[PDB]
Protein backbone atom coordinates (compact mmCIF):
# COMPACT_ATOMS: atom_id res chain seq x y z
CA UNK A 1 0.00 0.00 0.00
CA UNK A 2 2.93 2.22 0.30
CA UNK A 3 3.54 5.09 -2.73
CA UNK A 4 6.09 3.89 -4.09
CA UNK A 5 5.24 0.24 -4.37
CA UNK A 6 1.38 1.27 -6.23
CA UNK A 7 3.04 3.83 -8.41
CA UNK A 8 5.68 0.89 -9.26
CA UNK A 9 3.53 -1.93 -9.83
CA UNK A 10 0.98 -0.43 -12.47
CA UNK A 11 0.28 2.29 -14.81
CA UNK A 12 -2.37 5.33 -13.44
CA UNK A 13 -5.83 4.54 -14.12
CA UNK A 14 -8.72 6.17 -14.51
CA UNK A 15 -11.39 4.60 -11.44
CA UNK A 16 -14.51 4.77 -11.29
CA UNK A 17 -16.07 3.39 -8.15
CA UNK A 18 -19.89 2.24 -8.35
CA UNK A 19 -21.95 1.47 -5.22
CA UNK A 20 -24.74 -0.13 -4.89
CA UNK A 21 -27.17 1.48 -2.23
CA UNK A 22 -30.16 0.05 -3.25
CA UNK A 23 -32.22 -1.24 0.14
CA UNK A 24 -31.11 -4.95 -0.01
CA UNK A 25 -26.97 -3.53 0.83
CA UNK A 26 -28.75 -2.04 4.23
CA UNK A 27 -27.12 -3.04 7.67
CA UNK A 28 -24.13 -4.58 7.62
CA UNK A 29 -22.68 -4.63 4.36
CA UNK A 30 -23.17 -1.06 4.07
CA UNK A 31 -21.35 -0.40 6.75
CA UNK A 32 -18.60 -2.89 5.38
CA UNK A 33 -19.12 -0.91 1.76
CA UNK A 34 -18.19 2.56 3.34
CA UNK A 35 -14.91 0.98 4.97
CA UNK A 36 -14.07 -0.79 1.39
CA UNK A 37 -14.29 2.73 -0.40
CA UNK A 38 -12.11 4.74 1.85
CA UNK A 39 -9.84 2.30 1.78
CA UNK A 40 -9.55 2.07 -2.16
CA UNK A 41 -9.27 5.40 -2.48
CA UNK A 42 -5.96 5.14 -0.12
CA UNK A 43 -4.38 3.24 -2.80
CA UNK A 44 -4.86 6.08 -5.29
CA UNK A 45 -1.61 8.59 -6.13
CA UNK A 46 -2.03 12.15 -7.60
CA UNK A 47 -1.17 10.62 -11.49
CA UNK A 48 -4.89 8.66 -10.86
CA UNK A 49 -8.08 10.22 -11.68
CA UNK A 50 -11.57 8.74 -9.48
CA UNK A 51 -15.28 9.46 -8.92
CA UNK A 52 -17.61 7.72 -6.74
CA UNK A 53 -20.95 7.25 -8.71
CA UNK A 54 -23.91 5.20 -6.66
CA UNK A 55 -27.03 3.80 -7.91
CA UNK A 56 -30.17 2.50 -6.73
CA UNK A 57 -32.54 2.34 -9.64
CA UNK A 58 -31.41 5.46 -10.50
CA UNK A 59 -27.87 5.90 -10.94
CA UNK A 60 -26.35 9.35 -9.52
CA UNK A 61 -22.77 10.73 -8.23
CA UNK A 62 -22.38 11.13 -4.68
CA UNK A 63 -20.51 14.22 -4.15
CA UNK A 64 -20.50 17.76 -6.34
CA UNK A 65 -17.89 16.30 -8.68
CA UNK A 66 -20.19 14.98 -11.75
CA UNK A 67 -17.01 13.76 -13.97
CA UNK A 68 -13.78 12.27 -13.17
CA UNK A 69 -11.33 14.49 -10.32
CA UNK A 70 -7.53 14.56 -9.72
CA UNK A 71 -7.29 12.22 -6.74
CA UNK A 72 -5.40 14.40 -4.98
CA UNK A 73 -5.19 14.87 -0.84
CA UNK A 74 -8.23 17.50 -1.00
CA UNK A 75 -9.95 15.77 -3.60
CA UNK A 76 -9.67 12.19 -1.53
CA UNK A 77 -11.20 13.65 1.42
CA UNK A 78 -14.10 15.07 -0.07
CA UNK A 79 -15.14 11.71 -1.76
CA UNK A 80 -14.11 10.04 1.87
CA UNK A 81 -16.42 12.42 3.62
CA UNK A 82 -19.18 12.25 0.99
CA UNK A 83 -19.29 7.95 0.87
CA UNK A 84 -20.07 8.18 4.76
CA UNK A 85 -23.22 9.92 3.96
CA UNK A 86 -25.18 7.55 2.00
CA UNK A 87 -27.78 5.78 2.96
CA UNK A 88 -29.19 2.39 1.70
CA UNK A 89 -33.30 2.59 -0.03
CA UNK A 90 -34.65 1.43 -3.33
CA UNK A 91 -34.37 -1.33 -6.07
CA UNK A 92 -31.53 -2.60 -7.89
CA UNK A 93 -30.68 -1.47 -11.52
CA UNK A 94 -27.46 -2.38 -12.80
CA UNK A 95 -28.28 -1.09 -16.40
CA UNK A 96 -28.56 2.34 -15.45
CA UNK B 1 -71.70 -31.35 -4.37
CA UNK B 2 -69.12 -32.25 -7.33
CA UNK B 3 -65.68 -32.76 -6.15
CA UNK B 4 -65.37 -28.95 -5.43
CA UNK B 5 -63.38 -30.11 -1.88
CA UNK B 6 -60.65 -30.89 -3.43
CA UNK B 7 -60.37 -27.53 -6.07
CA UNK B 8 -60.24 -24.65 -4.06
CA UNK B 9 -58.87 -26.83 -1.47
CA UNK B 10 -56.15 -27.67 -4.13
CA UNK B 11 -55.80 -23.46 -4.94
CA UNK B 12 -55.63 -22.89 -0.88
CA UNK B 13 -52.34 -24.98 -0.92
CA UNK B 14 -51.02 -24.19 -4.01
CA UNK B 15 -50.89 -20.08 -2.66
CA UNK B 16 -49.91 -20.99 0.65
CA UNK B 17 -47.13 -21.89 -1.23
CA UNK B 18 -46.75 -19.01 -3.18
CA UNK B 19 -46.67 -17.15 -0.11
CA UNK B 20 -42.97 -19.04 1.18
CA UNK B 21 -40.80 -18.48 -1.56
CA UNK B 22 -41.73 -14.79 -1.49
CA UNK B 23 -38.45 -13.41 -0.11
CA UNK B 24 -38.62 -10.38 1.90
CA UNK B 25 -35.57 -7.21 1.54
CA UNK B 26 -34.60 -4.93 3.36
CA UNK B 27 -36.47 -1.54 2.99
CA UNK B 28 -38.34 -1.70 -0.18
CA UNK B 29 -36.04 -4.01 -2.42
CA UNK B 30 -37.35 -6.74 -4.67
CA UNK B 31 -36.24 -8.85 -7.22
CA UNK B 32 -38.09 -10.23 -10.56
CA UNK B 33 -40.19 -13.46 -8.16
CA UNK B 34 -41.80 -11.20 -5.78
CA UNK B 35 -42.93 -8.97 -8.50
CA UNK B 36 -44.39 -12.13 -10.25
CA UNK B 37 -45.95 -13.43 -6.98
CA UNK B 38 -47.40 -9.34 -6.81
CA UNK B 39 -49.34 -10.73 -9.65
CA UNK B 40 -50.51 -14.11 -9.05
CA UNK B 41 -51.84 -12.81 -5.75
CA UNK B 42 -54.64 -11.00 -8.46
CA UNK B 43 -55.37 -14.17 -9.94
CA UNK B 44 -55.45 -15.81 -6.47
CA UNK B 45 -57.89 -13.28 -5.07
CA UNK B 46 -60.08 -13.76 -8.04
CA UNK B 47 -60.55 -16.95 -7.83
CA UNK B 48 -61.66 -17.22 -4.33
C1 LIG C 1 -40.26 -33.39 10.54
C2 LIG C 1 -40.31 -32.25 9.54
C3 LIG C 1 -38.97 -31.52 9.48
C4 LIG C 1 -39.05 -30.29 8.58
C5 LIG C 1 -40.35 -30.28 7.78
C6 LIG C 1 -40.15 -29.64 6.41
C7 LIG C 1 -41.26 -28.63 6.11
C8 LIG C 1 -40.91 -27.79 4.89
C9 LIG C 1 -39.98 -26.64 5.26
C10 LIG C 1 -39.86 -25.64 4.12
C11 LIG C 1 -38.95 -26.22 3.06
O1 LIG C 1 -38.15 -27.10 3.35
O2 LIG C 1 -39.00 -25.73 1.69
C12 LIG C 1 -39.15 -24.33 1.43
C13 LIG C 1 -38.94 -24.06 -0.05
C14 LIG C 1 -38.71 -22.57 -0.28
O3 LIG C 1 -37.33 -22.26 -0.09
P1 LIG C 1 -36.32 -22.20 -1.34
O4 LIG C 1 -37.03 -21.58 -2.52
O5 LIG C 1 -35.66 -23.55 -1.49
O6 LIG C 1 -35.20 -21.16 -0.83
C15 LIG C 1 -34.00 -21.62 -0.22
C16 LIG C 1 -33.42 -20.53 0.67
N1 LIG C 1 -33.72 -19.18 0.10
O7 LIG C 1 -40.09 -24.48 -0.77
C17 LIG C 1 -41.32 -23.96 -0.20
O8 LIG C 1 -41.38 -22.77 0.07
C18 LIG C 1 -42.50 -24.86 0.04
C19 LIG C 1 -43.26 -24.39 1.27
C20 LIG C 1 -44.70 -24.90 1.25
C21 LIG C 1 -45.01 -25.70 2.51
C22 LIG C 1 -46.30 -25.21 3.16
C23 LIG C 1 -47.52 -25.71 2.39
C24 LIG C 1 -48.72 -25.89 3.31
C25 LIG C 1 -48.80 -27.32 3.84
C26 LIG C 1 -48.63 -27.35 5.35
C27 LIG C 1 -48.48 -28.77 5.86
C28 LIG C 1 -47.04 -29.26 5.71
Amino acid sequence: RRPWYIQGAASPKDMLILVDVSGSVSGLTLKLIRTSVSEMLETLSDDDFVNVASFNSNAQDVSCFQHLVQANVRNKKVLKDAVNNITAKGITDYKK
Amino acid sequence: WKPFETIILLTIFANCVALAVYLPMPEDDNNSLNLGLEKLEYFFLTVF
